[PDB]
């Protein structure tokens, strides 16, 4: 359960230990980081061979469908399940194993299982989908491996479970969704790629310190399938800066001094703000790159 | 040594045509040289390269520069200038990097297309990696051994050059006229298959006594003409020892090791009589 945002993983070329990091009911809830273990830390978990977190909730193991189920149990005044933290989707998930079978969660769509939406009327700030091509209808189960399986829930499921509790400082944005192939060469033409749209377009660059948390709150919106984010640095005259002719003053290094020679890699902005870097030895790590990630340059 | 300068200005004229100063690595900005040259990194002085010529602001220009000329035989005799150093041009640079006849053998993968970043990712290993040809005879022999494995048609992930690379410009190769595909290089997103592989004969100098560190203070003196201070006879450290009072109580005398483990040579060609 290593989440490729925090570790460099790439031909490995002082011990290491690792830890479990929490980072107060986020959506990556669970990361795995590696240190120097000679530090002191704690350990809570030892293995040998309802209510919960201010929420109660009912399970009824009755084969029914959705709006039956909605209706059954709507009755003691319950609404079905609507996940919003990390913590309710553990919980769920662990308490749908323990009956060892895929039960109702409850939401519904307006367009075209195109804008999921819970039955509480909250922002969305959770995601954690299966996979991009089974999106055949607008409703969700939940699985054994814990994910969001898109289904039409229009059957008979074991049980049920119903609960009760863009301009930004002097500069402007774009998202593009298209595809792209271009392998080769992404060092010399981003540059002419955004001048062609307008003049005075240059690639994003960090000036500022509120535009991080800007560009984070504006990321969570469309991430069906987007999960990294990319970052301007690049080879540049022998060293780790943009692509324009301007040094480099806010630095978004990991630790240490990197030294990495390469025509490309791959520098990573993480879920709350750790500067990251990720050398690569294979190109497959494009998807991700261009088609669906953020391809903003600024205009000024 | 005078052979890599021979080197450089032979790689400067060959593969340049016109003739201008772009610059010479001779510096003599610093006023403590005391009538000496000195240089940056690891980099002992030993022949005769800066010649002498009076100016009156001699002291003044302190960056020595030859010139490269448009013809293909500059055996030394190049165009000797001085100038200042406050100009500004953009990075030219360069940094320290510390069976087949002629050449080992070479493994070549076949029914398996894959691209150059996961060939060097896959092929390449503690002992493998990727082969390039440093000589002509074997390029031929490598040109013979695809034509009998493959054909003319493929194409193969081949790195190019005359000196052998270190790890420490996605180029390929076709079997038919390969002299005019010798350096182009083409999006290399396409699988293929490829290949993989004083005192008595001795004199001493002294510097500033400005500490740094020891991953630096091997560059201090070897900007200078000679090595880091390796005691050999008695009579040395009694010199050392002689020349200390003038100098504090600590002194680099530069050998570097590995801990739990043994000295090795002093770094500087020298073997163990007694420690």
């Amino acid at each position: 359960n290593f989440h490729p945002l925090l570790v460099s993983g790439r031909l490995r070329i002082r011990y290491h230990c690792a830890l479990i990091l929490n980072l107060q009911k986020s959506p990556f809830t669970g990361t795995w980081n590696f240190t120097s273990c000679s530090e002191r830390h704690f350990v809570s978990l030892c293995q040998k061979y309802v209510k919960y977190l201010n929420n109660l909730y009912k399970i009824i193991p009755k084969t029914l469908t959705w709006h039956s189920a909605k209706r059954e149990c709507l009755k003691s005044n319950m609404q079905l399940v609507s996940i919003t933290d990390p913590y309710q989707q553990a919980f769920l998930s662990v308490q749908a194993l323990l009956h060892n079978s895929s039960l109702w969660i409850g939401l519904f769509s307006q367009d075209d299982e195109l804008n999921f939406g819970w039955s509480d009327g909250k922002r969305l700030h959770f995601s954690r989908w299966a996979e991009t091509n089974g999106q055949l209808e607008d409703c969700v189960v939940l699985d054994t491996d814990g994910f969001w399986k898109t289904v039409d829930c229009n059957d008979n499921q074991p049980g049920a479970i119903c609960y009760y509790s863009i301009p930004f400082q002097n500069c402007c944005y774009n998202f593009i969704i298209t595809k792209n192939r271009h392998m080769a060469t992404t060092q010399d033409e981003v540059h002419t790629k955004c001048q062609k749209l307008n003049p005075k377009s240059h690639i994003l660059s960090i000036r500022d310190e509120k535009e991080n948390n800007f560009v984070l709150e504006q990321l969570l919106y469309f991430n069906y399938m987007a999960s990294w984010v990319m970052l301007g640095i690049t080879y540049r005259n022998k060293s780790l800066m943009w692509f324009d002719k301007t040094p480099l003053s806010y630095t978004h290094w990991r630790a240490g001094r990197p030294t990495i020679k390469n025509e490309k890699f791959l520098a990573g902005l993480s879920t709350d703000g750790f500067w990251d870097i990720q050398t690569f030895k294979v190109i497959e790590e494009a998807v991700y790159f261009h088609q669906h990630s953020i391809l903003a340059c600024k205009i000024e | 040594h005078v052979d890599e300068i021979k080197e450089f200005l032979h790689f400067l004229t060959d593969q340049f045509s016109g003739q201008h100063w772009l610059w010479i690595g001779l510096n003599k900005r610093s006023p403590d040289l005391q009538g000496s040259w000195q240089w940056s990194d690891r980099t002992p002085v030993s022949t005769i390269i800066m010649p002498n010529e009076f100016q009156q602001d001699y002291d003044i220009r302190d960056c020595a520069a030859v010139k490269v000329f448009h013809r293909p035989w500059r055996r030394g005799w190049h165009f000797y200038d001085d100038r200042e150093f406050i100009y500004l041009r953009p990075f030219a640079c360069d940094t320290k990097l510390e069976l087949i006849i002629e050449g080992s053998e070479y493994w070549f993968v076949a029914d398996l297309h894959l691209n150059y970043e996961e060939a060097v990712l896959y092929c390449a290993s503690n002992h493998s990696f990727l082969a390039t040809i440093t000589s002509f005879v074997g390029l031929k022999a490598i040109k013979n051994k695809i034509a009998n494995i493959s054909g003319d048609g493929q194409k193969w992930w081949i790195r190019i050059s005359e000196w052998p690379i270190d790890d420490h410009e996605c180029l390929y190769m076709s079997a038919k006229t390969w002299l005019i595909d010798l350096g182009k290089p083409t999006d290399c997103s396409t699988k293929l298959p490829f290949i993989c592989e004083p005192f008595q004969n001795k004199c001493f100098l002294k510097i500033k006594p400005v500490s740094l560190t020891f991953s630096q203070a091997s560059d201090t003196c070897h900007s200078y003409g000679g090595t880091l201070p390796s005691v050999l006879s008695q009579i040395e450290q009694d010199f050392i020892t002689s020349l200390l009072p003038d100098m504090e109580a600590t002194l680099w005398i530069g050998l570097r090791w590995t801990a739990y483990e043994k000295i090795n040579k002093w770094t500087d060609n020298r073997e163990l009589t007694y420690s």
